[PDB]
Formats: structure tokens, C-alpha cells, sequence
């Protein structure tokens, strides 16, 4: 009913980021390295962090 | 900021891993290769900034990871139904 509203940020921002598929970006990507929780967090991370 | 010794109990891989999922949630990716794309630096830029907020908001990595997982979770179902039919 309003693009602001509060709490409605989820809908708005995700819709905006949905349409971000047809957008450019920059040039770089990502990076990682380490290992502590992820390693054997498999089922827990899937369920609680949500890998749909 | 703030001395929070729990930083030794959280690695870049863990944080960046979560951040990677944040992207998957903020950006419903059409393909996993879009997650290593030039658009990715932007997507991950958000993910890093957001994760950083919760990282500093929490008093443990367990906590930061929990609360952040809750935000990403609600976002994913938000995106699914918004795309499927709510409006």
C-alpha cells in the first residue's frame, strides 16, 4: 500500500534486486578462505540459513 | 569497532559463505555462475555490508549467524511469494 510502510522493505528491495538480474554491475566477483563453522554445518546451515 | 574476541572464532570463509547466501537470497540468481559475475561484486557488496552490520550487532558469531539467517530466510520466502502471487 506504500513503498515505504516499514517492514515492507523486504518486498520492495527484493523486487528491486529481482529486476537487478537485468542490470550490469562492476567488474569484480568474490573471494573466500578460512573454515570454521561451514565445514560440517551442512544440514544445519541448509535448514537454518536457508538454502532453498 | 568494539573489542569482541569472538572474531577468532569466525573466519572469512564463514562470513563470506553466509554473505554468498545473502546474495542468493537478495538476488534470486538464474544460475550459480551469476554468483561469480561482475554483477556479483555489487550483490556481494550488499551482502558484505549487511553481514558486517550483524557481525558488529552480535556478541558471538553464533548469534550473528543466527539472526542473519533469520533475515535471509524471511527474504527468501518473501521473494518466492512476491514472484508467485501476493499482489
Amino acid at each position: 500500500g506504500s513503498m515505504s510502510h516499514y517492514g515492507n522493505q523486504t518486498l520492495q528491495d527484493l523486487l528491486t534486486s529481482d529486476s537487478l538480474s537485468h542490470s550490469d554491475g562492476g567488474g569484480s566477483g568474490g573471494g573466500s578462505g578460512g573454515g570454521s563453522l561451514e565445514c560440517d554445518m551442512e544440514s544445519i546451515i541448509r535448514s537454518e540459513l536457508m538454502d532453498a | 569497532g568494539v573489542r569482541k574476541g569472538w572474531h577468532e572464532h569466525v573466519t572469512q570463509d564463514l562470513r563470506s559463505h553466509l554473505v554468498h547466501k545473502l546474495v542468493q537470497a537478495i538476488f534470486p540468481t538464474p544460475d550459480p555462475a551469476a554468483l561469480k559475475d561482475r554483477r556479483m561484486e555489487n550483490l556481494v557488496a550488499y551482502a558484505k555490508k549487511v553481514e558486517g552490520d550483524m557481525y558488529e550487532s552480535a556478541n558471538s558469531r553464533d548469534e550473528y549467524y543466527h539472526l542473519l539467517a533469520e533475515k535471509i530466510y524471511k527474504i527468501q520466502k518473501e521473494l518466492e511469494e512476491k514472484r508467485r502471487s501476493r499482489l
